[PDB]
RNA sequence: AUCGAGAGGA
């Protein structure tokens, strides 16, 4: 549902570059573009950033439980 | 103007998407539900007759008007209120709108004393209602809304909610109605039948199956026969003819026989006439057929008018059911001879029971008329007796006490909720199936379930024709979407651009067929028929034409233009036999097709550029289709069409193979389903593999809905972190699998690897399931109610005491609170408590019935909801939550039928590595590639290696000449990498390299449902059923399992008989018994005061102990139940 | 030989059965329903044909020319009308074995000639 | 708890 923290195969941390993945896309760059600029060059770690879907900005839209 | 090639796979995908946006993926469910509503509710209301009833006075109760106010709820209170369906779900309502019927009651007495008292809105029952159909509250509602309201914006709809439960229809297919099919049966009296299922258009009564059969040859000739309905012996054809006032030979073969010119037709009909000389008059054929029947009137006046009312009434429906349509019924009767006889001298094919140009798919909405015209049928009876019992005292009476609204009501409600479909009464003269409870483990295995379709043949039956995947289900069906298991082709899936017709009224064709050249069938006379077309809509023939050319082109073009004929009214001129079949009714399952001129599409740029801004000018698909560009074409008018799989068919080749297309495929991808249009690159493997996914992808787990937070489903798998396939098809848009998707993006290398991914398993990565790849959280409710049924014994929620409680266990209680309900973020293990319920006896005055954890879990309570269920106790929902972290047993899949356990898992530094450090997470064997020819694995692999060193996704749409595999190879060159997607791995144990070259790249793997830990179960000496004294069955019931008749055999054949005696007699039943050895029948032992004796030979002293299995005891007692002596004789 | 067809009487309508008058040695064809008699002018009262010896060419209509369907070919030209696109098919009729043999139409409009090759 | 039904696994 959110980014995960280190990437699956190596280890090296992803959970700090999806914000700044989404800021550069927004920025024009490609999305290969994108992640040679966050410094993740082992496909695993551009796996884990080109597959991932950001499902809790969906879960946000739900009112939690208490106010 | 035109679309080139190169825009080509744009423009076609383009409009795939108008599509998608237009109608979705449960637009049959919806169309059919609102369909349902819309009309046919108020025509079963006003169908019904008005009910007479007088002693005098007379009431008629005419119903006029129907009215289904939106969903509410009524409180203990009363208080209306408008529920929400996730209310429904949450509290155990059913999500059902009121039916209001307006009811006219004159009193009519003498003397012109009439006076008409309406009672307008008279609440005649409650209706559930499909989800996001317009008489849903969820009808209209922006993502925001629904979001506000703990729905899923992603969530289809296109089921209801009875009890809470979300239930499915599942459309059921059934012969075509009012056609007439000619087969012929290889091991039966006649040689050829021609049948005809007929039910009028607005149904009434079921369907009327006439047949007219030929005898097999071996008097003189072959006859005609003709089973009538309601007639228990065939009757000749010549006597029906006669019975309906056509008694001159001359006239009967006008009717028959078109073309007098041919002498085979006259003389393979001769012998009909040569049997039926005798009966020469209309009356005197009316008491053949009354006495013929299964009620033969000993007065041949009620045998002639029983036979007037069968051949008006019941003999085809459809050609009509009043009174001066003997014209009509002998015209089309004679059609049904006519195509007998055109059959048996082979002038027509016999008619193929497998084409689904012959079926219709019984939606949501026509099963639920069905329902509804029985419940409505009995309401109205019951009214009839209570009205009855009151003017009988010759006195008013109040309609509203009358009408019993329970009758609709749970009628509707129990049918949903069981899938029996039919009366309760009628358990098992009722098909179940029907209404199956949605599926929810995924999101793909929920829009299947709402495209399921039935073929209710029976699974016991062994003939595999109606199994088979015809020719005729392309582009309606899903190739590959079946279940693998004992209803192979059974149980279908729609295709993802077909659409189930919904029904129309065939008046305004007719209408415009009367102002056109048509001449009805009553005003011509029959030497017309013979080079005329005969003219069929909806099966009834209504009259013939002259020019049927332009006849179809005027109608194509009027369907084209959204005139009179809407879309989904198919059109089949059939030209060596002269028909024009027009079809309106409902369950006709067609698709979109692309129109094409004389060799182009009418399909041009500028209607590509109109749907490129489809979000600014509201150009539609529906702006497609009125613009005479795209066609919903069905099964039946496929077989006039002469399809062009892509417009480069429409160019001029060397050599032309048709040049005279008609339409185009939108895409050919479009021939699959929801859960095969997710495979990459489908087309590169074995079929059996792709069906193999399509069942797989439905247990795969990920998030099933966007709302799961609030549902209180009773088992839920969420995917920690689920992703989108770097290797996608562009069919994945639409059903929203990047949205939701369920599985994860793994670094899979195909390798023989310490051999534990042998035979269909996989080594995964430890490290990388530490990281949280494939992890899961397992939901799982419970639900309890304290019940006040009586002050007899009362149920309630309080934490029990050891003082007072009876039958409580020892497990501790000290989680729950003083309301008897746990409290969430409580850590619960297996056997424990999570509400503590007491109910009021007759360990005193209250015994223990607390709900424990399906054993052996162990998770935490996720949360507790408390609410009021339908009648109004304390209801509770227990949510506990379990992460589920992959290991050893626990079932993975690729998207390409290659499944597997997990073997092992390794570490990373135990894992093999590139050169640069990249281990797999994945290891499977390659030993599962050459017999199951999963190619598209291996391309899916090279083209995720390619796409996640390039930053996209890659396009594994199945027909695409554009990618292919040296493409995908010369691309990955580029990177850095062996082209066909190898590389040298080091051994993680040494670090020595690997002398073979792994194959090793990203490919999309499943978790599946099939965790071992759910699987896993052992028993010693358990509970044991109460009629048998045996292990009880299943792992929630501690039960044992079974040594059944193949291990007996093998264990007989391995010779061990004190291992088969362990097995079958001291390890499931040992018993004892005692029989006297005179009459060998079980005596009365008392063992405590050692006095042994046998009633029937009064003798005391000559007793034997037996050691029998119980079973045996209990299968001889069983036996003497039934006067059999079986005596044990020990002598 | 050719088949025989059904005739009917003149004043019920119903068929004609064969009879034979020995008085003047000659075949009749009266009805049994009402009194009437005629003098038959072929002689023949039935047909078998086993062979089945069927020219498929009468069963052929030339509105299957308008079938998008059916294959075109250009080799073929019409005899009658000179027209050079057709369109062929098989046989598909039961009772028919050497069901391989190509049919010929004319598409030509009004024309409407069939042939086989 | 029973029974039935349905969905699934091999
Ligand atoms: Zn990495
Ligand atoms: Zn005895
Ligand atoms: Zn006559
Ligand atoms: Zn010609």
């Amino acid at each position: 549902m959110i980014i995960p923290v280190r990437c699956f195969t190596c280890g090296k941390i992803v959970g700090n570059k999806w914000e700044a993945y989404l800021g550069l896309l927004q920025a024009e760059y490609t999305e290969g573009d994108a992640l040679d600029a966050l410094g993740l060059k082992r496909y695993c770690c551009r796996r884990m950033l080109l597959a991932h879907v950001d499902l809790i900005e969906k879960l946000l839209n739900y009112a939690p439980l208490e106010k | 103007d035109e679309i080139t090639p190169d825009l080509w796979q744009e423009a076609c995908w383009i409009v795939i998407s108008s599509y998608f946006d237009e109608k979705g993926l449960v637009r049959q469910q919806l169309d059919s539900f609102d369909e349902f509503i819309q009309m046919s509710v108020q025509r079963i209301v006003e169908d019904a007759p008005p009910i007479d009833l007088q002693a005098p006075p007379r009431y008629l109760l005419k119903f006029e008007q129907i009215y289904l106010s939106k969903p509410t709820h009524w409180e203990r209170d009363g208080a209306p209120s408008p529920m929400m369906p996730n209310e429904a779900r949450l509290r155990n309502l059913t999500y059902s709108a009121p039916l209001y019927v307006d009811i006219t009651k004159t009193v009519i007495k003498e003397g012109e004393e009439q006076l008409q008292t309406q009672h307008q809105k008279t609440f005649i029952g409650k209706i559930p209602i499909m989800l996001r159909s317009t008489y849903c509250l969820l009808n209209g509602l922006t993502d925001r809304d629904l979001c506000e309201l703990n729905e899923c914006p992603l969530d289809p709809g296109g089921y209801f909610i009875i009890n809470g439960s979300e239930k499915v229809l599942i459309a059921q297919e059934k012969m075509a109605t009012n056609t007439v099919y000619v087969f012929a049966k290889k091991d039966s009296k006649y040689a050829y039948t021609g049948e005809c299922r007929s039910c009028l258009e607005n149904s009434s009564r079921p369907t009327s199956t006439i047949w007219v059969s030929m005898l097999a040859r071996g008097a003189i000739g072959q006859r005609i026969v003709a089973t009538l309905p309601y007639i228990k012996q065939e009757v000749p054809i010549i006597i029906v003819f006669r019975a309906l006032g056509f008694v001159s030979d001359r006239d009967i073969l006008e009717h028959i026989i078109y073309d007098f010119e041919d002498p085979e037709m006259m003389e393979m009909v001769k012998p009909s006439l040569d049997e039926a000389f005798v009966i020469q008059e209309q009356n005197v054929a009316l008491n053949f057929i009354g006495s013929r029947g299964a009620k033969p009137g000993v007065t041949k006046e009620k045998r002639i008018k029983y036979a007037k009312e069968v051949l008006q009434k019941e003999m085809l429906p459809h050609v009509g059911v009043s009174d001066f349509c003997e014209t009509k019924k002998a015209y089309f009767l004679g059609y049904m001879v006519h195509r007998l006889l055109l059959a048996a001298l082979g002038r027509r094919e016999l008619d193929d029971r497998d084409h689904y140009g012959n079926k219709r798919l019984d939606l949501a909405g026509p099963l639920l008329a069905f329902l509804f015209r029985g419940m409505f049928k009995n309401l109205l009876k019951e009214v009839r007796i209570y009205a009855q019992k009151f003017i009988d005292r010759g006195k008013d009476f109040n309609l509203e006490l009358a009408i019993k609204t329970r009758i609709i009501s749970d009628g509707l409600k129990y049918s949903l909720a069981t899938g029996n479909w039919g009366d309760q009464k009628k358990a098992h003269q009722a098909r179940a199936g029907v209404s199956q409870v949605l599926n929810r483990l995924t999101f793909a295995s929920t829009l299947s379930h709402l495209r399921r379709l039935n073929s209710p043949i029976g699974r016991d039956g062994k003939l595999a024709k109606p199994r088979q995947l015809h020719n005729t289900l392309w582009g309606m069906v899903c190739p590959a979407e079946t279940p693998e298991g004992h209803a192979v082709g059974l149980v279908k899936n729609l295709a993802l651009m077909a659409y189930i017709s919904v029904g129309s009224q065939p008046s305004p064709i007719l209408e415009f067929l009367e102002e056109w050249s048509m001449e009805n069938l009553e005003e011509i006379s029959p030497a017309a028929i013979a080079d005329a077309t005969k003219i069929f809509v909806n099966g009834c023939w209504v009259g013939i034409h002259k020019d049927p050319e332009q006849l179809m082109n005027t109608l194509r073009k009027l369907r084209r233009q959204m005139d009179i004929i809407v879309s989904e009214v198919s059109m089949i001129r059939d030209i060596r036999e002269r028909e024009i079949r027009i079809y309106t009714d409902a369950g006709r399952i067609c698709r979109p097709l692309l129109i094409v001129e004389k060799q182009k599409l009418l399909l041009k740029k500028r209607h590509i550029d109109q749907l490129k801004e489809r979000e600014y000018n509201n150009y539609s698909w529906q702006d497609l289709v009125a613009s005479g560009v795209v066609e919903y074409i069905d099964t039946l008018e496929e077989e006039t069409v002469m399809l062009a799989m892509t417009p480069d068919d429409l160019q001029e080749k060397e050599v032309a193979y048709c040049s005279t297309y008609t339409h185009c495929e939108i895409h050919p991808s479009m021939i699959l389903g929801v859960c095969a249009s997710i495979i990459p690159f489908p087309d590169h493997n074995q079929s059996p593999r792709n069906t193999y996914q399509s069942a797989m992808g439905k247990q795969a787990m990920g998030v099933y809905i966007t709302n799961f937070h609030v549902r209180m489903d009773t088992l839920a798998h969420v995917l920690y972190y689920p992703q989108k396939p770097l290797v996608t098809t562009r069919s994945m848009e639409y059903l929203r699998f990047r949205e939701l998707p369920a599985g994860i993006n793994s670094i899979v290398a195909i390798a023989s690897y310490t051999g534990y991914n042998q035979e269909d398993s996989v080594i995964m990565n430890r490290s990388a399931v530490d990281r949280g790849f494939f992890r899961s959280v397992f939901y799982r409710s419970y639900k309890e109610q304290e019940s006040k049924k009586g002050f007899d014994q009362e149920e309630v929620f309080e934490k029990p005491t050891r003082e007072t409680c009876q039958g409580m266990r020892h497990a501790i209680y000290d989680k729950l609170d003083d309301d008897g309900l746990i409290a969430p973020g409580v850590r619960v293990s297996g056997d424990d408590v999570i509400i503590g319920k007491t109910v009021t006896l007759p360990r005193y005055t209250k015994r223990d019935c607390s709900t424990f954890l399906r054993t052996s879990e162990t998770g935490i309570v996720d949360q507790v909801m408390v609410t009021l269920n339908q009648e109004g106790y304390k209801f509770c929902k227990i949510r506990v939550r379990s992460v589920r972290i992959p290991q050893i047993g626990d079932k993975f899949a690729s998207r390409h039928g290659q499944k597997g356990t997990c073997g092992i898992q390794y570490r990373q530094e135990d894992m093999p590595f590139t050169c640069e450090g990249i281990t797999p997470d994945i290891i499977i064997n390659p030993h599962a590639i050459p017999s199951r020819m999963t190619i598209g694995h291996l391309i899916e692999c090279l083209q995720g290696k390619v796409s996640a060193n390039k930053g996209e996704i890659g396009d594994a749409t199945p027909f695409n000449d554009a990618v292919n595999v040296q493409k995908i190879s010369n691309l990955l060159s580029d990177y850095g990498y062996h082209l066909r997607g190898n590389e040298v791995l080091y051994n993680g144990f040494t670090g020595r390299k690997i002398t073979s070259q792994i194959f090793i790249g990203p490919t999309y793997y499943q978790r599946l449902k099939h965790m071992v830990d759910d699987k896993i179960h052992s028993r010693a000496r358990g509970p044991i059923q109460i009629l048998n004294r045996q292990p009880m069955e299943g792992r929630s019931r501690d039960g044992g399992l079974r040594f059944g008749e193949m291990e007996r055999d093998c264990q007989i054949a391995h010779g061990a008989a004190q291992f088969l005696r362990e097995r079958l007699f001291e390890a499931s039943d040992p018993y004892q018994v005692h029989v006297c050895n005179l009459c060998g029948i079980m005596a009365i032992a008392n063992t405590r005061t050692h006095t042994y004796e046998c009633r029937g030979c009064r003798n005391k002293t000559q007793i034997s102990l037996v050691r029998m299995p119980y079973a045996c005891k209990l299968l001889f007692q069983e036996l003497m139940s039934m006067s059999i002596a079986p005596r044990m004789m020990s002598v | 030989p050719g088949f025989v067809g059904i005739r009917f009487c003149q004043e019920c309508n119903n068929m004609l059965y064969p009879k034979e008058d020995k008085e003047n040695r000659i075949l009749l064809y009266a009805c049994r329903n009402c009194d009437y008699q005629q003098e038959a002018d072929n002689s023949c009262i039935y047909v078998n044909k086993i062979t089945h010896e069927v020219d498929e060419l009468t069963q052929i209509i030339a509105d299957v020319s308008q079938d998008p369907t059916l294959p075109r070919t250009e080799d073929h030209p019409c005899q009658k009308c000179g027209h050079k696109e057709a369109v062929f098919f098989q046989s598909h009729s039961a009772r028919a074995e050497d069901a391989m043999r190509l049919y010929y139409v004319c598409t030509a409009p009004h024309c409407g000639h069939r042939w086989t090759e």
